[PDB]
């Protein structure tokens, strides 16, 4: 067996983390204390849920997770919250200056400083593991500790670890959601950094998670919370494959097989459904086929875009809960006979489906609702170039000016970085436009 | 500053106390009057010597009046401070009284005083110094008192016990008055009675202090502090018979206190002051059995070498000097060698300033035994040289200074035959670091303490010759040490190795890069006065340097290695000898290896890239204005590819250190090509001519801005005779990108450098009349003169503000580098239309609202004006011109001060030829937005219409031009609004006075109809505003225009926006008010009350009939929806 590390940096990626673990800590069973009451074999084995907890002499199943922070009032929340006694105190790592959101800082001045602690506690967390698939880091865009920090780490576990996978799960900002008005020059920067060391990554567009809390979830101001709960529920639809011994997607070397065609191009478009309201326990039933249809939808997406104009180069389904195949091949039929769509036909990828009988899971009180099957749709398509026109776009704006660049120069990085990280964004635009033909 | 010359002023405001004292307005005034006044002389205040008496008497015939005020005595004392912080107290209380009459009147005054009135502090200050100038009487307390038990029921209490009670009291308060208590104990125990009486309880009181303090309880520190200074006073001032009983417990309770472990830098340094007063008094004083705790002190004042601070150091390097001089002379070599183990190896920089002071402070005296000379100088040679680098901060400063101070404490502490042996070591260390030191405190101590040394003895090789050069103030300029006084020094042979020495082996490898370039230009000419041992011996050393790994080092050594081959070639070029007969086979085959080992090992990138290139750049330039013998050899071919790649990369180089680079390496392109590229005299290489013309010329159109701007200086520095044949292509090349294409819209750096590289391709082949791809003739000398003025008109306006005008200034002073050839060569190819359009766009161009341009262009039109020789032909009204710029005014003229600008540039409006430009220039000033400019504008404009506002002729031209000024910038955002202001305010002005006596002017009738068709559809605030003040100033005109007007104002006044509903009502209430004639009075109380009533900013539907009715009280017609 091979079990995998999860690396939380930031304030987002903390709090994801911290919502992924509830999730998985109430789906399994684990108590908040790390009491499993289904488990049986104490001690240590193998299991399906062995590759994301360790377990200990007095039977505590120890989340395999690094949560980092440059800050210790974010971490001070998790040390004295409800699921304390779930993480290690020495998995927690806090710093004592922030990057103020700025990419250089978080690359340099600060991540120098606890770059070598992140790597010594990463070595020390996988001595126990007898075999690591790669390694899981959630982080997003609009901060300095989220790119820069990042970028950092995957420049060190490039070398230390080149032959592991590099799974990422960004989160494309939003300019309602926007904090600063540099949150673009950071991006940019990070996204020219990790693209030599990571397989897949994952984005999440602020505005459409926050257009489909307040639709679907219908919340009159979708806090942060909101938005933390929905990406458990798909970091957790997503991982089902690996913490269920699941047929599709049994490793991370699979993502990139099924998923990423072309090493350049490895930007996934992810939805999930479906979105029931926690008022609407029992108002209306979706079958395997409603559902399925719903992934099809511009509005369903984690990601503003058109498919229908470009063409799909990959697709993967993944069915939990209550699915027959006879449900999954009708509705499979009616996609086929109803829905125009467009693919490439020289890439090396097709489609694929996958099912796990194991029924879904919502955090009790919350605002979400217990279905009775769920459906998890990632295709890699060329409608995503749409979402990097925008990004592009300002920073060109930001660009002509020149200003707040001063800041990042005067702390460690030079001038051509934006040079060479805008020379890198034309490159993937144009083999955008050239696979989409 | 000579003598006190306010002394009218200063007994003026003395002698005002007596009726400023119940003021608090004029009392600040005075105070602050009667400090700057004193602060003058605080430099040198001993010029006010001869005053003090008068002033301080004056002072006190105030304080020491009976029918005297609590606040007006309390300015007196406040004064009489002000006196004795720049006199200082140690001097300005010699003067005061002393009378045995003035014992009861200061302690009765003394017992008057609040202690909690912290606004009379200085009251107190000057309380207790005087009370302790008068416990100099000899006499005893006891004889004052008289007889004690006269008060029956109460005793009176004793003066000597009131002082007691008075300075216990003070010694422990936060303010200044603990101070003024510690000068007084110090004159109140050291006495005969009060030694006798209450020395015991005194120190009882201290020991309790000292025994129950803290340095943690604020209150606690503020006791401990006091009480040391105290303690410390006394036994300094005080007899060594009556204080050695009591410095045996003293020491003792120190110990326990303690102190070297506080967190407190004053309460150290008065504790290590405190047990150097405490040594001294087991020993006797000395003119030139040890007690055990003698080593206690030693051991204690040792340690406070190391400390963290330098308040401290000085303080323990005082209590060593002035222990080690009464210790017998045994002692005193242990003391020594125990104070040298402060410059080990594993002891911090911090040590090794308390080591100097203490050997300085030992030296003073003369204790140094000779023994300890081969040791101790050892060290100094090291200090002066002490410069290093701890992390981003660098540190050696006080090092050096304290072995200056050191050196100049050798003048005293040696016979002249007892020093004999190191005059070759330490003349050479003064000299050496007087001259490249950093600082200029160390240069000027070193030049002190070398002053001290040749006047005391008297020994150095060639003293008084170096001291008169390199005195006190010649030294105060850096660059003057390093170019100037180090030739000279250099002349003699003994300032010539050890100086080339030290500059090759720690200036060169400095950290500084101001400090490598002064090293390296300092070597060039220092290369002069040794040219056989630069070119023997430190042309092996720099070229082993520039292999060095070290990147500043590396650069350091190329620059030396670049400046010694110069200074080389520019020495053998006076024999009219080859530069090879200095550097050898080997030292020349070197200098063709250094870019090629910086190429292979990838020395070219990161943040030490740029300065590679700036020093290989610096390097191949020196060596091709050498004439090196390189020519065919491939390195060549090398080091023009390095220069190709940087202007490839200049964008990749920082903003701070960009032109610089370009620059560098433009230069080095032009001494290379007119050296290695000539394959016969007067022609060149038909492969290489060829092949770098087509890849600059191919550059020119990569979309990267900063490759453009490279090559474009290239172009601009080739030689001549690489262009005799391919002037057709180049010009057209470079013209290609002067112009403004769809995608080259914000490319203005581009043009800046093509007109630059154009003006030095011109100046470079000169005029030849016949030779058109040779050299300017009158076939390609039009397109030239066009080219350069189609980039005058760049006002590109971005996100990065009027970068376009960068451009016009390219355009100014390439214009000029032409024209000035001309005259020099072709006269006859300066047309007439051309010379006046030139000249009338730089009148434009003198005429703009920027300050840094407009003084660029009246600097280049006065150039091209005062040219003589020849004089310019076809100049309109030259003669005009030149009488209203004299010569003689020029040379002194403020032109980026608009006030010294504006008035001058106004001027020229009496030209016709020049009235059109001028004022559409001027426009943008007098419409802009800066309030200085725009001022200064407004009055030089009317400064000369007021000489041709009664002439129907000048004004009606001067309103034509202005009208063809306005309709040829119709519509246009960057003249409208400023063109409407100038109307504006000419219209408030009363300029057009005489238009205003008829009906319907021509001037107002196409006036109003172009401002309608201004303000037509106009969304900007600043716009209408504009529109509505024009439309409220053409008013004063009568006929059909004023009834225009007033239905503009009307349709106005209900405008979508509330703001603008406000305003024009607002404007219009004024212009009613000014012009009575536009309206009767039989309907003039009904046009200011609905003015004033109705609130325009609310409903636009109930405006619509106040509106409306004041359409039928001013006789407008009443508008509707189209
Ligand atoms: N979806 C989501 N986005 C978040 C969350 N917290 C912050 N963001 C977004 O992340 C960006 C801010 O980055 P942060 O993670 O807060 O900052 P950081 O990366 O830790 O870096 P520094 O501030 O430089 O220390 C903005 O685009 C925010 O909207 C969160 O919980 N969920
Ligand atoms: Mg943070």
């Amino acid at each position: 067996m091979r079990e995998c590390i999860s690396i939380h940096v930031g304030q987002a990626g903390v709090q994801i983390g911290n919502a992924c673990w509830e999730l998985y800590c109430l789906e399994h069973g684990i108590q908040p204390d790390g009491q499993m009451p289904s488990d049986k074999t104490i001690g240590g084995g193998d299991d399906s849920f062995n590759t994301f907890f360790s377990e200990t002499g007095a039977g505590k199943h120890v989340p395999r997770a690094v949560f980092v922070d440059l800050e210790p009032t974010v971490i001070d929340e998790v040390r004295t919250g409800t699921y304390r006694q779930l993480f290690h105190p020495e998995q927690l790592i806090t710093g004592k200056e922030d990057a103020a959101n700025n990419y250089a800082r978080g690359h340099y001045t600060i991540g120098k400083e606890i770059i070598d602690l992140v790597l010594d506690r990463i070595r020390k967390l996988a001595d126990q593991c007898t075999g690591l698939q790669g390694f899981l880091v959630f982080h997003s865009f609009g901060g300095g500790t989220g790119s820069g920090f990042t970028s950092l780490l995957m420049e060190r576990l490039s070398v230390d670890y080149g032959k592991k996978s590099k799974l990422e799960f960004s989160i494309y900002p939003a300019p309602q959601v926007s904090t600063a008005v540099v949150e673009p020059y950071n991006s940019i920067l990070t996204t020219h950094t990790t693209l030599e060391h990571s397989d897949c990554a994952f984005m999440v567009d602020n505005e459409a998670i926050y257009d489909i809390c307040r639709r679907n979830l219908d919340i009159e101001r979708p806090t942060y919370t909101n938005l933390n709960r929905l990406i458990s529920q798909i970091v957790s639809s997503i991982t089902a494959s690996l913490r269920f011994d699941g047929a599709l997607n049994v490793d991370l070397t699979e993502f990139q097989t099924n998923l990423v065609p072309y090493p350049r191009i490895h930007f996934p478009l992810a939805t999930y459904a479906p979105v029931i309201s926690a008022e609407k326990a029992y108002h209306e039933q979706l079958s395997v086929a409603e559902i399925t249809n719903a992934c099809f939808e511009p509005a369903n997406q984690m990601v503003k875009c058109d498919p229908r104009h470009g063409k799909y180069m990959a697709c993967c389904l993944l069915y939990r809960g209550d699915v027959v195949p006879k449900d999954v091949n009708a509705a499979i039929a009616t996609i086929k006979t109803k829905r125009s769509i467009q693919f490439v036909d020289w890439c090396p990828t097709g489609f694929k489906v996958g099912i796990n009988y194991q029924p879904p899971t919502v955090v009790p009180g919350g605002d979400l609702a217990k279905v009775q099957r769920a459906v998890c749709m990632l295709s890699n398509t060329t409608a995503i170039a749409e979402a990097w026109a925008r990004l592009d776009h300002k920073f060109d704006l930001m660009y002509a000016k020149r200003a707040f660049v001063h800041w990042y120069v005067g702390e460690g990085m030079e001038e051509g970085e934006f040079s060479e990280a805008r020379e890198d964004m034309a490159a993937l635009e144009k083999d955008y436009e050239e696979v989409g033909v | 500053l000579e003598a006190f010359g306010e002394s009218a002023e200063t007994r003026a405001l003395l002698g005002r106390l007596r009726e400023v004292h119940g003021g608090g307005a004029e009392r600040e005034v005075a105070l602050e009057r009667f400090r700057v006044i004193m602060d003058k002389y605080q430099e040198q205040p001993h010029l006010l010597d001869p005053h003090l008496e008068w002033m301080m008497n004056l002072l006190l015939d105030i304080v020491q009046d009976q029918t005297s005020p609590a606040s007006l005595v309390h300015l007196a004392f406040k004064f009489l401070y002000i006196i004795t912080k720049v006199r200082g107290y140690k001097t300005f209380l010699r003067l005061f009284p002393h009378e045995v009459a003035d014992v009861e009147p200061v302690l009765d005054l003394v017992t008057i005083q609040n202690p909690k009135d912290h606004e009379a502090w200085e009251t107190r200050y000057m309380l207790l110094l005087w009370l302790s100038v008068t416990c100099l009487i000899p006499f005893d307390f006891s004889r004052l008192d008289g007889n004690l038990l006269t008060q029956p029921g109460q005793a009176r209490m004793s003066i000597m016990d009131r002082i007691l009670q008075i300075a216990e009291s003070y010694l422990i308060v936060s303010d200044k008055a603990r101070d003024a208590a510690a000068v007084l104990v110090s004159r109140f125990i050291t006495r005969p009675d009060v030694k006798q009486s209450k020395m015991a309880e005194f120190l009882d009181w201290s020991l309790c202090n000292l025994a129950r303090s803290s340095f943690q309880t604020m209150q606690g520190v503020i006791t401990m502090d006091g009480t040391l200074q105290a303690l410390a006073q006394i036994f300094k001032h005080g007899k060594r018979e009556d204080c050695l009983p009591y410095a045996a417990t003293v020491l003792r309770c120190l110990d326990g206190c303690r102190l070297p472990e506080s967190n407190q830098t004053l309460l150290r340094k008065l504790g290590v002051k405190l047990v150097q007063r405490l040594g001294l008094t087991f020993l006797k004083p000395k003119v030139a059995d040890v007690p055990e705790g003698v080593e206690r002190v030693i051991e204690q004042l040792l340690v406070g070498l190391k400390d963290k601070d330098t308040v401290v150091r000085w303080s323990a390097a005082k209590g060593i000097g002035r222990m080690a001089g009464r210790l017998p002379r045994a002692l005193a070599d242990d003391v020594v060698g125990s104070v040298l183990d402060c410059f080990s190896f594993q002891e911090t920089d911090k040590a090794w300033h308390g080591g100097c002071l203490a050997l300085a402070e030992l030296g003073r005296r003369g204790l140094l035994l000779p023994s300890r000379l081969v040791d101790v100088v050892a060290v100094i040679l090291k200090a002066l040289t002490y410069d290093e680098k701890r992390g981003a901060c660098s540190v050696g400063t006080n090092v050096r200074d304290a072995a200056c101070y050191v050196c100049w404490a050798f003048a005293r502490a040696y016979e002249p035959q007892e020093l004999k042996p190191f005059v070759t070591a330490i003349s050479s260390a003064l000299v050496i670091a007087a001259v490249f030191d950093r600082d200029i405190n160390c240069r000027r101590a070193a030049s002190a303490a070398f002053q001290e040394n040749v006047g005391r003895q008297g020994t150095f090789p060639h003293g008084i010759d170096i001291l008169t050069t390199a005195d006190y103030f010649a030294v105060g300029n850096r660059s003057n040490c390093f170019l100037v006084i180090s030739v000279f020094i250099a002349g003699f042979p003994e300032y010539t190795q050890p100086m080339i020495d030290h500059l090759v082996t720690m200036k060169i490898s400095h950290w500084d890069g101001v400090i490598r370039e002064l090293a390296a230009r300092a070597l060039h000419n220092l290369a002069q006065q040794a040219p056989e041992f630069s070119a023997t011996q430190v042309f092996p050393r720099l070229l082993s340097m520039t292999l060095s790994p070290d990147l500043h080092m590396r650069h350091g050594s190329i620059l030396a290695c670049a400046e010694v081959a110069y200074a080389l070639y520019k020495l053998a070029a006076q024999e009219n000898r080859p530069v090879t007969d200095h550097l050898d086979e080997q030292a020349v085959q070197g200098l063709k290896q250094i870019h090629q080992q910086l190429y292979d090992r990838q020395l070219y990138r990161g943040l030490g890239g740029q300065l590679m290139r700036q020093a290989v750049c610096v390097l191949i330039e020196k060596l091709s204005l050498s004439k090196m013998p390189f020519r065919g050899d491939t390195v060549i071919d090398g080091w023009q590819w390095l220069i190709n790649d940087t202007l490839r990369h200049l964008h990749l180089i920082s903003s701070h250190s960009r032109q610089q680079m370009k620059d560098a390496a433009v230069s080095a392109l032009a001494a290379l090509c007119s050296e290695y590229y000539m394959k016969e005299p007067g022609e060149a290489d038909p492969a290489i001519q060829e092949e770098l013309i087509t890849q600059y010329l191919a550059e020119l159109r990569n979309p990267e801005e900063m490759t453009r701007c490279g090559f474009s200086l290239a172009l601009g520095a080739l030689p001549g005779f690489l262009l005799k044949g391919r002037l057709q292509q180049v010009l057209t090349g470079l013209r290609a990108v002067t112009h403004t294409s769809p995608e080259d819209v914000s490319f203005a750096e581009s043009r800046r450098d093509g007109l630059k590289a154009i003006a030095r391709i011109c100046q470079t082949v000169g005029v030849k009349a016949g030779a058109p791809d040779e050299a300017v003739c009158g076939e390609n000398v039009s397109q030239i003169y066009c080219a350069l003025l189609g980039c005058m008109d760049d006002y590109t306006t971005d996100s990065r503000g009027d970068v376009g005008t960068w451009v016009r200034k390219a355009a100014m002073t390439s214009l000029m580098d032409l024209t000035l050839l001309l005259a020099r060569s072709q006269p006859e190819l300066i047309e007439a239309h051309t010379c006046e359009r030139i000249m009338c766009c730089v009148a434009q161009q003198a005429s703009e609202k920027i300050d840094r341009f407009r003084a660029h262009a009246a600097s280049v039109f006065l150039t091209l004006l005062h040219f003589d020789s020849p004089p310019i032909p076809h100049v309109p009204h030259r003669g005009e011109l030149e009488k209203l710029f004299p010569r003689s005014d020029v040379a002194s003229v403020n032109w980026s001060a608009p006030s010294q600008a504006f008035p001058r540039i106004t001027q020229l409006l009496g030209l016709p030829t020049y009235r059109y430009h001028v004022l559409l220039g001027l426009v943008v000033s007098l419409g802009g937005l800066t309030e200085s400019t725009i001022r200064h504008s407004t009055q030089s404009l009317f400064e000369y219409m007021k000489g041709i506002q009664s002439d129907p002729q000048a004004l009606g031209s001067f309103s034509g031009t202005l009208l063809q000024i306005f309709e040829d910038n119709l519509l246009n955002e960057r003249v409208s609004v400023p063109l409407l202001k100038t109307l504006d305010h000419v219209l408030t002005h009363g300029c057009f006075d005489i238009f205003t006596t008829e009906e319907d002017h021509p001037f107002a009738v196409k006036l109003l109809a172009l401002c309608k068709k201004e303000i037509k559809n106009s969304k900007d605030i600043q716009k209408l505003l504009s529109g509505i003040a024009v439309f409220c100033e053409m008013v004063q005109f009568p006929g059909d225009v004023r009834r225009q007007a007033l239905l503009q104002l009307c349709l106005l006044l209900c405008h979508r926006f509330p703001l603008i509903r406000k305003t024009t009502a607002s404007q219009v209430y004024e212009t009613l008010l000014t012009y009575s004639d536009v309206v009767g009075a039989d309907v003039l109380d009904e046009v200011v009350t609905v003015l004033s009533d109705t609130a325009w900013d609310a409903e636009l539907a109930v405006v619509r009939e106040q509106r409306n009715r004041l359409c039928d009280l001013l006789g407008v017609p009443r508008p509707q929806l189209v």
